[PDB]
């Protein structure tokens, strides 16, 4: 009995692997044809378009004290710019971020400064007699700001006032008028270091002087005609108070923040191939349905895709792509 | 229970024998119902009919 | 004012407040958890604060389910059990929640479970003795009023049926209460108890409190401090004595053992938590006499390794003021309550405290039964005849002096259908004293079994 | 039968749809010695299940505001830094049905004996709470081992915990496959009051070691009614650490239902090393012998599932025997110590026993079963009565089997009968005996029909009388199988075979015994 | 695309690579050492990934003369050994370099030394006896064929002398192919073995793959993997009955603890890797032979501290089919090869395997040993003469069968002078069955001192 | 490749160099020996050891 049951189940084994080796080509050929379909730009523009009619019927690293000292700071900045003009805002950055690199340079000035007290004025007292005539008056309340409020570590601090060194950044270009323009900017910049990684690695002021990653930085990436004058300003900020995080990875957060700034938050799209303008708006809408904000959409186009695209916004991704759905249909066979 | 085991050893070698030559020719029809199967999977897996 | 949950490592979970509402140690914070198959309300003990208003809490439920930025709720005080003559006749957890009517005791008074012991101006300086009523535990082993007795046994000795007897002594004598801490108390033996106390008919005047092994180490370390609350309460506020089972008191501690790990802390000694004296203590120092009515406390102490200087039961000892322990030799000879005479010990047993004539009939007895225990040798291998005339004068007044050590125990009502017995203390050292000396020793060894003093002891030998 | 396998590949085809729904997704930053941390996956819920690209699984067993440690069961190697982790959503769950009776299926439900799927009745979760007090009943029905001395001695009722604890080589998954063998006559009554369901969890053990249980329990026909939960060594420590939970959650799923269940674990010692290793590479604290503080917690979480529910559950059982291995038979270790707490009763399995002869090694004594007589029929209740009293009289004595010229009769006799129910509670391996055949072995050794027997034949004696008494004297195994009791009627029968077969004995020295 | 030594601590690297050229898990990688006598080509093998783009490698050289900074490539697959029938006759190390003619292999098929163990489905119980010649061996623990053997012992015991005898009695008349992997043993041992077999004429018919302890940690994890890469596939790939000797096997557990707490795992029981069963396992399931084609593994495990309940020894055990256990008490006495006749233990000694009179001539002779051991304490403090006539008699059975379980083993003639003895099974069978019988009590025991068989107990009799 | 396990139980006893004879153990052995000594001390260690 034993000996029927084997060779019964040995039957029934080689109806499975059978079965396997059928679904194997089965899937062979069906990815071929569908790689063949696609090929045409107008089905691949017909698979973009289901994608989006079916997806039609669809600081958080700072602990708690720090947490809060930046938002009091940022509700500062808001009070503080309200005022200053363009060039008010260039001077303010400019001497935040002056500012920062002290801090940065002389680490002790940075642990006594960012060390918590129930009395901060030890540490304001500290802030004028060491920079109230250097720099401008307007950024002596933001820095005052800054050391009143307990941080939960010392690092935090220098996050602190870097961050206010881009907001009037960000702020100008949201007076300026060209605050899509300078977002759109740094994302061509950050994949341009993404292109670039000797670029970025090489970059580190950490392991060498800023001044001299900025050098870097203007002889090879900021000196193109045609780049904004706020993003430049931008990056080279950054990279001047790198700190060791990857400039790459600096440059993309630095446009999450951007956007963030006009309270809309980016998806970031991949397609076998760009997909008009028509598609932009009915996808951007679709979107911003989906999530209930105003949305940006990025287009990391690569051919792996195969056809629709896959995007990918905070921690949540819609995957409609035909390569995730070669996939699935593989994994899914016996 | 020698004979058991024996009779149990025959059988298993000729069912593999038999088993592995009835696979193979199936194995030729399978391979017809090949391109339909991975048309249809296409289809699918396209969302529009191929 | 709601904190968000920032970590779970295994039972560990640490919650984020906001800057001005970070919980006091060892509040219940309320978290939820919504999977379908697994949804519960954790009951988290703050242990610790981490700082920068995050609190590490130790999980009295499971937290197989739980999301990172679920909401914690404060309750603002410690676990809290309820407390009353309402909580007699019901099974609790270690969170005082009702086990055999889910929703119940939810309206009565809630005590918090961390509560200092009696200040020391109000303890009792003289050690008064508990007259239980047991002849053996009476006579030789006398429990101390509001003290604690180590309990020794196993199954199939009857510790079960002499914790019955105990509950119906202290319930009809003493007109007091019992309160059974079941820390690390097995499902199967829990729902045991339960049922033989239902039909017993003593469940009426218990509180059962278990905290089952399945649970997490925090739930096994809170039900001793939960039952002990609830008899604190039937103490100082209805003014009963009241007697607090401890089934294991060397659970508790492995408990703390493994909240001390969870937590980080450096084990002491041999894996113990540093703090073992002082959790020890603060449990059993709450076990004592107060401005008149007493927690008594029997506790079934395990020592690992058979090793009495294992921390655990060198630090459970150090309050213990009893012992007694039950026996399969004793038990398998028709002895109940099953006493091992000699093994049992009292640290009260002194002419100091007891008077000087139970001292010395105490003292009597034991020597007999020693030596009684010595010629078990010579008479399970040589035979009776081997011994001389004294001796087997000897062995015949030790074989009834350990057979009237029985008795007609309460809890026996329930199947012999006879009335159990409270011989007062003096007639057990009278009827001793005349046992030992020989008054006694004409009349059959059946005559003693299961009779509960002097009078009855007559009676059971013009019945023979 | 072309028919059938196009069918199926055709099918998939078709019932095959494009999801496409929003899904959290982390990644690996971190990997290593089976633990993956994934930043991300906001959303995920501890003890879910992680899904990495190339098939793999993981369990998210830490949850940091950084990161996730989840560890890795199996195929470790395909992992890596930057990889997408996506979240299934739901715990820990395993397949569960009456398919998975003779499959041997890994710790996770997909079966590993190369035969077809499993048709999955149902999923449970590895994590379901265990029956509660009030839910339970008091163990009261018998779980007939097989094995004269557990039987006798240290019985287990439907709904205990009895822990097998002894070192390597000393019988231990010998007495659990007895035990898994020994219900074999209970399955074929089709009863399922009486049906016993085994399931039997390996632990950390090579595979040709389970293919050797799967051999026995296949030649003595228990296959048909027993679940392998196969965790090789090879597997990763998640896999060695869920076993036990996947074979608690297969039977629980028969013991719900009103089926009556047996779960093995050989053995425990191996799944906490599993907890033990996966807790040091997350990095939770460690205490004695480097374990986590929650392994109590595991082992007790894992066997309080055991139990005998109220009737208004169905009144089905569940009854673990875990299986641990101690070293140098130190039975303090931490591990031991934990599951002898938690256990509801204790074999202890000596290899100074084993050695003397004396199979299964049981030191008796020593081992206790806390449900006790409620555990056994009442004929073994009261032909074992004496059994205890007698051995415990045997092994105080043993050290005058020399000088007994100089004993007491009593004494001597004593010696004398401890001597032969030692014999009598020698047992071969895998050779079960039924309960009546057990009450009449028992009956021989107490009642003194054995006192006559060299020491040297008892084990012969009892075999060819109660072989003779299934051949022409059937009657009395049927009266005690169906009223469970020794009647006086069947009692004086029994002693009359005894005599008329004592006289066609002939012992190994060529006396006669009469 | 190449990487960067970023941290150099002992044999462990770090390595930081490009984002997007992070290597896998157990990849070979490559850096160099440009200083004079050290200078060579390192083989490192990623073991984690620590994020930021780092690797953290184990160094199969030694990592002295390393520089932070110097590159590092990334071959793209794990460490890679050749295979094929040209791998026999000669010397390997653990990366596949050959030693007696360099470059010989970089032509072979190479196999990567990463694989997964063969299927449940595959794997079916060997019970098929293995006659070795020896009286111990053959009586008490019969090996299995296609099975899993082990040597357990505790520092300089015998199992490499014991090893080599064992390669001398099966490998020599062997049909198939031998492989002997060379884990982290004493090299003098190793190249004795290469000699032995060399003149033996057997070196045609065995690979070996050396990674003595004179080589860092690394390559003692990986020189195992190595030598069962090899026996895979001659086990696999030519369907050919394989011998796969090792020594030690406990080397390889003992470089993962060595290298443990470098790579950031924290330390387990008694300082070893929290890993140990997870890699012990990966390890010894590709060791198994499948159903139809067999390796017959007999690895020799070190016990430290000469305590064979330390973690290591007491995995191993696990994995075994059978299991001779050398120990330094029996070695203290002279009974070479030093197998404690009662902890060890195997599998097929069943009496449907081995026999029926084979299992009671063992198993008497176990009763016997057993008996004796447990006499020993009461004859060293009270005397033989104390003891009872039964007790005496089986006492002096038990020191001749002691004496006689030893055996003149061929490779041991360094040891003793004398040459070497095979004994057949079935007289061994018979010679332990007359002496636990008393057929010999008579003959003194030197008598049976190293001694090869009946005919050889004879001719030592008469020359005593 | 060996142990000449010095003992101080035989040193006091008067065995000097006090070499455990047992324990004590040369795998070399009779191949570092000239063939004088491996003749004439052959089994000395074991016969020591019995
Ligand atoms: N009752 C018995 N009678 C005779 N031999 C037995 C008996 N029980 C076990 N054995 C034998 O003892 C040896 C060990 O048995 P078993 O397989 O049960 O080991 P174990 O104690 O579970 O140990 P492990 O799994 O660690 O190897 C095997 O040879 C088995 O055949
Ligand atoms: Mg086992």
């Amino acid at each position: 009995a034993q000996g029927a049951q084997q060779i019964q189940l040995m039957r029934q084994q080689l109806i499975r692997q059978l079965r396997t080796g059928l679904g194997a080509e089965a899937v062979n050929k069906a990815a071929e044809i569908v790689r063949a379909h696609v090929a045409d730009p107008q089905a691949q523009s017909a698979t973009v378009d289901r994608f989006l009619s079916e997806l039609e019927q669809m600081t958080s690293r700072l602990r708690a004290a720090s947490r809060q000292s930046l938002a009091a700071l940022v509700e500062k900045f808001d009070s503080v710019a309200g005022g200053l003009d363009a060039d008010g805002l260039t001077n303010l950055a400019d001497e935040l971020a002056s500012v920062a690199k002290l801090l940065l340079s002389e680490t002790a000035l940075n642990k006594h400064l960012a060390e918590p007290t129930d009395d901060s004025a030890p540490k304001v007292r500290l802030l004028e007699r060491l920079l109230s005539d250097k720099v401008s008056a307007t950024t002596l309340d933001l820095l005052r700001t800054a050391v009143s409020n307990r941080w939960s570590t010392e690092s935090n601090l220098i996050d602190a006032v870097e961050h206010t060194a881009r907001l009037a950044l960000l702020k100008r270009a949201e007076i300026a008028g060209e605050v899509d323009e300078v977002e759109e900017q740094l994302f061509r910049f950050g994949r341009v270091l993404d292109a670039e990684p000797r670029l970025s690695a090489l970059l580190s002021d950490y392991t060498t002087p800023a001044e001299g990653r900025v050098a870097l930085l203007d002889k090879a990436l900021t000196g193109r005609p045609g780049v904004n004058q706020t993003a430049a300003a931008l990056l080279s900020q950054t990279v001047g108070l790198l700190r060791g995080e990857r400039a790459d990875e600096a440059v993309i957060d630095l446009a999450e923040l951007a956007v963030s700034r006009r309270g809309e938050v980016v998806a970031h799209v991949s397609a076998a191939a760009e997909l008009s303008d028509a598609q932009r708006t009915r996808l951007t809408e679709v979107l911003s349905r989906i999530y209930g904000r105003p949305v940006s959409v990025q287009l990391h186009v690569d051919p792996e895709l195969l056809g629709g695209l896959s995007i990918t916004v905070g921690d949540e991704v819609i995957d409609g792509s035909i390569a995730s759905r070669l996939a699935a249909a593989q994994t899914g066979l016996p | 229970r020698a004979q058991a085991s024996g009779e149990v050893a025959q059988t298993l070698t000729q069912a593999d024998q038999q088993l592995s030559a009835q696979g193979d020719q199936v194995r030729s029809g399978l391979e017809s119902s090949v391109d339909g199967l991975s048309a249809k999977l296409a289809s699918r897996i396209l969302g529009v009919d191929v | 004012t709601a904190g968000r949950v920032v970590r779970i490592t295994g039972p560990v979970v640490d919650v984020e407040f906001p800057r001005g509402s970070v919980p006091e140690l060892f509040n219940a914070l309320h978290a939820e958890i919504t999977f379908g198959a697994l949804a519960k309300t954790l009951t988290l003990e703050v242990a610790q604060h981490l700082g920068d208003s995050l609190v590490r809490c130790i999980s009295m439920q499971p937290t197989d389910g739980l999301v990172r930025g679920v909401e914690v709720t404060d309750t603002g005080a410690s676990i809290s059990v309820p407390v009353g003559d309402g909580v007699k006749g019901h099974v609790f957890n270690a969170l005082g929640d009702c086990l055999d009517d889910p929703g119940y005791g939810k309206d009565f008074e809630h005590w918090s479970i961390h509560r200092k012991p009696p200040a020391f101006s109000d303890l009792e300086p003289r050690t008064e003795m508990l007259e239980t009523g047991l002849k053996v535990v009476d006579l030789l082993t006398p429990y101390v009023r509001g003290g604690k007795i180590a309990l020794f046994g196993g199954a199939g000795v009857g510790k079960t049926v002499l914790i019955q007897e105990m509950i119906n002594r202290i319930a009809r004598n003493f007109g007091g209460t019992s309160v059974f801490a079941g820390v690390g108390e097995r499902t199967r033996e829990g729902n045991d108890l339960w049922v033989e106390l239902a039909d017993a008919n003593v469940l009426k005047d218990t509180a059962l409190v278990f905290g089952q092994m399945d649970e997490p180490p925090g739930t096994r370390m809170r039900v001793a401090l939960s039952a002990l609350t609830m008899a604190e309460f039937f103490r100082d506020e209805q003014g009963q004595d009241v007697l607090l089972f401890i089934d294991n008191i060397f659970r508790f501690t492995q408990a703390g053992s493994e909240v001390s790990t969870l937590l980080g802390r450096m084990p002491s000694a041999v894996g113990y938590q540093p703090t073992l004296a002082d959790e020890m203590g603060e449990l059993q120092e709450r076990i004592t006499s107060t401005r008149g009515r007493s927690i008594t406390s029997m506790q079934a102490v395990y020592v690992p390794a058979d090793d009495y200087t294992d921390p655990a039961p060198a630090t459970t000892f150090a309050h213990l003021d009893a012992t007694t322990e039950l026996s399969r030799a004793v038990f398998s000879k028709g002895i109940f309550p099953a006493v091992d005479p000699l093994a049992s010990s009292s640290t009260i047993l002194d002419p100091a405290i007891v008077g000087d004539e139970h001292y010395r009939v105490a003292q009597e007895v034991i020597r007999i039964l020693q030596r009684y225990k010595d010629l078990q040798d010579i008479i399970a291998i040589l035979g009776i005849d081997e011994l001389s005339e004294e001796d087997k004068q000897l062995v015949n007044r030790a074989r009834r002096i350990e057979r009237f050590l029985s008795q007609n125990m309460m809890a026996a009502e329930q199947f012999t259908g006879q009335p159990g017995s409270t011989v007062p203390l003096k007639e057990t050292i009278e009827a001793f004293d005349k046992l030992t000396k020989g008054e006694f020793d004409h009349l059959p060894e059946q005559a003693f079994f299961l009779i509960g003093g002097l009078d009855d002891l007559a009676k059971k030998a013009e019945s023979l | 039968s072309a028919a059938d396998i196009e069918g199926a590949i055709e099918d998939y085809v078709s019932s095959f749809s494009a999801d496409t729904e929003r899904e959290e997704i982390g990644t690996v930053i971190d990997a290593g010695d089976g633990i993956a941390h994934v930043e991300g996956l906001p959303s995920v819920m501890t003890q879910e299940l992680l899904e990495f690209p190339g098939g793999v699984l993981g369990v998210a067993l830490n949850l940091d505001e950084h990161s996730v440690g989840a560890v890795i069961l199996g195929e470790f190697e395909k992992i890596e830094e930057g990889q997408q982790v996506k979240r299934t959503g739901e715990v820990l769950s395993v397949p569960v049905g009456d398919a998975f009776l003779g499959r041997v299926v890994n710790p996770l439900g997909q079966p590993i004996d190369g035969q077809g799927d499993i048709a999955a009745e149902t999923r449970r979760a590895l994590e379901l709470q265990a029956p509660s007090v009030v839910q339970r009943q008091s163990v009261s029905e018998p779980l007939q081992t097989g094995i004269k001395a557990i039987d006798a001695m240290t019985p287990i009722g439907r709904g205990q915990r009895q822990l097998i604890i002894g070192d390597r080589k000393t019988g231990k998954t010998a007495v659990c496959v007895d035990t898994i063998l020994n219900q074999r006559e209970a399955w074929l009554t089709g009863d399922p009051k009486q049906q016993v369901r085994c399931v039997y969890v390996a632990i950390g053990q090579k595979g040709t070691t389970i293919a050797s249980v799967k051999r026995a329990l296949e030649e003595g026909g228990a296959m048909e009614y027993t679940t392998i939960v196969a965790a090789p060594a090879s597997d990763a420590a998640g896999f060695k650490w869920l076993a036990p939970y996947t074979g608690s959650a297969i039977g629980q799923h028969w013991m719900y239902n009103g089926k009556h269940v047996l779960i093995v674990f050989d053995d425990l010692s191996k799944q906490a090393d599993a907890y033990r290793a996966i807790s040091l590479l997350l990095r939770r604290p460690p205490g004695r012998e480097a374990f986590p503080g929650d392994v109590f917690y595991l082992h007790s979480r894992l066997l309080e599932r055991c139990a005998k529910l109220s009737d208004e559950l169905g009144g089905g059982s569940m009854t673990g025997l875990p299986i641990i291995e101690t070293k140098a038979n130190d039975i303090s270790a931490f591990i031991p110590t934990n599951v002898i707490s938690i256990t509801d009763g204790q074999c202890f399995l000596e290899s100074d026993l084993f050695n003397q002869g004396v199979r299964p090694a049981i030191n008796v004594g020593v081992s206790v079963s806390r449900v006790g007589g409620a555990a056994q029929i009442k004929a073994m209740k009261e032909v074992a009565g004496s059994l205890r009293l007698d051995l415990s009289q045997y092994r105080e004595l043993e050290a005058f089997a020399a000088f007994a010229s100089d004993l007491d009769a009593a004494s001597k006799a004593q010696l004398d009968r401890g001597a032969r129910l030692v014999e009598l509670l020698k047992q071969p391996q895998y050779s079960p005996l039924a309960v009546e055949e057990q009450v009449v072995a028992i009956f021989l050794g107490t009642q003194g029909h054995l006192d006559s027997v060299p020491v040297e034949d008892v084990q012969r004696f009892e075999s060819e009388l109660l072989e003779h008494v299934k051949a022409s004297h059937s009657d009395i195994f049927d009266g005690i199988r169906e009223t469970k009791k020794l009647s006086e009627e069947a009692e004086e029968k029994l002693v009359s075979v005894i005599n008329e077969f004592k006289k066609g004995f002939q012992a190994s020295d060529g006396s006669s015994v009469v």
